[PDB]
RNA sequence: GUCGCGGCGCGCCGAGGGCCCGACGCCUGGCGGAGAAUCAGGGUUCGACUCCGGAGAGCGGGCCUGCGAGACGGCCCGCACAUCCAAGGACGGCAGCAGGCGCGGAACUUGCCCAAUGCGCGGCGCGCGAGGCAGCGACGGGGAGCGCGCGAGCGAGGCGGGCCCACAGCCCCCGCCGCGGAGCCGAGGGCAAGCUGGUGCCAGCAGCCGCGGUAAUUCCAGCUCGGCGAGCGUCGCGCGGCGCUGCUGCAGUUGAAACGCCCGUAGUUGGCCCCCCGCCGCCACGAGGAAACGGGAGCGCUCCAGGCAGGCCCGUUGGAC
RNA sequence: CAUCCGGUCGAUCCUGCCGGAGCGCGACGCUCUCCCCAAGGACGAAGCCAUGCAUGCCCGCUCACCGGACGCGGCGGAC
């Protein structure tokens, strides 16, 4: 019978772009969501790179 | 000398009773409304004889 | 009176009770430590052992019966006990050199019933409860 | 640690010390039939709550009338009892509380209030109707049989508008 | 010498210090407290684990950097283990999160993410196995149900749409079809609950008393019946039962128990009397000092176990004590 | 939330213990429809450890490649 919620009204679209968490923008039709990558691969890459010395941009 | 020397009738098929609160209804009616001389007991021979 | 009752006599009363509460058999058996070091189960609900001999024990004078029991050796102690399998015809399910789980009787460590000098019960053999095997809930075709 | 460790919890009922007692079994079955109770945990819950109220009343009664704590706690307890309808309005003395009994608790259950309103044929019918969500309190659907109705909501209990 | 007082260390001098108001020694399957279990009142037992404090990172020692470490996801040595070697050499420390072996009666996924609470660095941010989310999960706690009625109605479940979510579930709401399933113990007494067939002191039951040597009211089966109930039963431990450890509150002629008698130090206990001053105990009040837990005021998470919320026209809305 | 019951005798009253009846903590066993909360290798092995992850950030210093690399330096790593 009863539904309760919240709302947030912004004066400009720029303000909504700055003061706003991303996932809200993604849920709304404001921006597009790049395909997320697994943090496990990122940690593996970071460790591998830390293993190398000097110029490690190869790995 | 053989263990298990001491160790056949079939099971009689009867409708299942009403379980849950319903069981409480019939028990209430069994011994507070529905009849159960010579005082009363719970399933002595004489009472069982009449129903048979 | 017989007991000291002065306002500055707490120490004596404490000492008297400390000394005298060792005269109860139960309190001694619990708080002395000999029983724990003598109990083969070391204060455990039940133990796991290996059966090595299947034997029958006569009952006491007013009764007449031969009860079925087995000799067990506990894995974690290597000592010997006698454990009794009560349920009818359940000896045939127990085989020599089999893994068993053995628990206690109702009383803590006294003999129960007409069985002389027996204080343990068999409950599981080969991983299956004896009570379940007796009711045919499961079968021991793995052994 | 997990925040779930700080969540509290408690029991709500007590079991009798002597279970096999003929008069107790008879009385409990009688009450169960009269109010159509599911199991015997409900009676134990009622006894628990009654014991809590009685203990509070005892502790307050041991003290003097003009004790600030006595006034505060008695006022709160009486207000709660009156609002809940367990105690009659015209009683405003702590002595009357000790005479209360579980049947008074039972009479304020939802089944009872809708039965005395002629809205249901029987307690069992009331329970069946409550489960199917054909009933409402203050415009809100309540499907808990053991829900207790306050006095101010007694006239606000009706059939659900959306029910068939 | 130390940041610093100090037998903390060294030299010299003197002789002292502790003990039945229990020293010293030995033992502990000994981390402590806030607290937990039990329940008339007085108490007994426990306290690995959420907060605080301490200690350790295979055992025993040493040290650099730095405000701060005698640090171990920092270095050096000895010992016990372990690894790679193209045999000259090199290398390691899960009582961090997952996972594996052994042990045991006994204990889960080698998952996703910093969006929330915080920390580090830093201006429009990064990172964090802290922490959060999900998975297994009958430790356990709370709420509903397997029908009501002479016909209607509603569940679980499936197919779709919303809401929620870092992404997804879950709860909740909206539409079309619609799986209605109770076991575990017992029936001689304690202790609520009895009819045929077998066996024959054998087989077996039985916490205790006891049953079974031709009706077995007690074994094994069928019928029936009772208790609790999505839970029931068995084993071990603690409290209670127990006024059978007795302060409240036991007993001591004969049941278990007054030293063979006297003197006597520590210890315990000591008649009556002063009208007011000082000191000790005592009672009351107060300050000061963490919460959580417990108690408790107010608030319809649909109720409840819970949580501190919440309503519009709010004590300065509240979280008092 | 101040409770007892069965057992020594040919019968009876006592002392006195044995056993039963309740709550909680764990393990074993049978069974299990729906929702909510929720503990989880502590129990004389502080025994042994393959595999992966658990501490980074950045103001200063750019003739680096086309300013992002990298490095010096600073803070933190003693929570
Ligand atoms: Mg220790
Ligand atoms: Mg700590
Ligand atoms: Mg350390
Ligand atoms: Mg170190
Ligand atoms: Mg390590
Ligand atoms: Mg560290
Ligand atoms: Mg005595
Ligand atoms: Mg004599
Ligand atoms: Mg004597």
């Amino acid at each position: 019978g009863h539904t309760v919620g919240f709302c947030n009204a912004y004066q400009n679209m720029d303000a909504l772009m700055k003061y706003e968490p991303g996932f809200r923008k993604i849920r709304c039709g404001l921006i597009e969501a790049p395909k997320p990558v697994s943090r496990k691969q990122l940690k593996n890459l970071k460790n591998r790179r830390l293993k190398k010395r000097g110029t490690e941009k190869a790995t | 000398t053989s263990a298990g020397k001491v160790r056949k009738k079939e099971k009689k098929e009867k409708p299942r009773p009403p379980r849950g609160r319903a069981y409480k209804r019939l028990l209430y009616n069994k011994n507070f409304v529905d009849d159960t001389h010579n005082g009363r007991r719970l399933g002595p021979n004489n009472l069982l004889i009449r129903q048979k | 009176m017989s007991k000291t009752s002065g306002l500055y006599t707490a120490r004596k009363l404490r000492t008297v009770r400390r000394v005298n509460r060792w005269a109860d058999k139960k309190y001694r058996k619990a708080h002395l430590g000999t029983w724990l070091k003598a109990n083969p189960l070391e204060g455990a609900c039940m133990a796991r052992g290996i059966v090595t001999q299947k034997i029958g024990i006569s009952a006491k004078q007013p009764n007449s019966a031969v009860r079925k029991a087995v000799r067990v050796q506990l894995t974690k102690n290597s000592k010997k006990i006698t454990a009794f399998v009560p349920r009818d015809g359940s000896i045939t399910y127990i085989d020599n050199n089999d893994e068993v789980l053995v628990a206690g009787f109702g009383r803590a460590g006294r003999a129960v019933g007409d069985i002389p000098g027996c204080r343990f019960k068999v409950i599981k053999v080969a991983g299956i409860g004896l009570l379940a095997l007796f009711l045919r809930k499961r079968e021991k075709r793995a052994r | 640690p997990r925040i779930s460790r700080h969540r509290n919890s408690s029991k709500t009922y007590s079991t009798p010390k002597k279970p096999f007692t003929k008069p107790r079994l008879d009385a409990e079955l009688k009450l169960c039939g009269e109010y159509g109770l599911k199991c015997k945990r409900e009676i134990y819950r009622a006894r628990y709550m009654l014991a809590k109220i009685r203990r509070t009343a005892r502790n307050l009664l041991t003290l003097d009338e003009n004790d600030i704590k006595r006034r505060f706690e008695g006022a709160a307890l009486l207000r709660r009892l009156h609002m809940l309808g367990i105690l009659d309005e015209e009683k405003d003395q702590l002595d009357y509380v000790l005479g209360l009994r579980i049947e008074d608790i039972f009479k304020r259950r939802l089944q009872s209030v809708i039965v005395e309103s002629k809205l249901a044929k029987s307690v069992h019918h009331a329970r069946n109707m409550i489960k199917a969500r054909h009933i409402s309190v203050g415009g809100q659907i309540v499907n808990i049989p053991s829900y207790m109705v306050r006095i101010s909501n007694t006239s606000r209990v009706a059939i659900a508008d959306t029910s068939s």
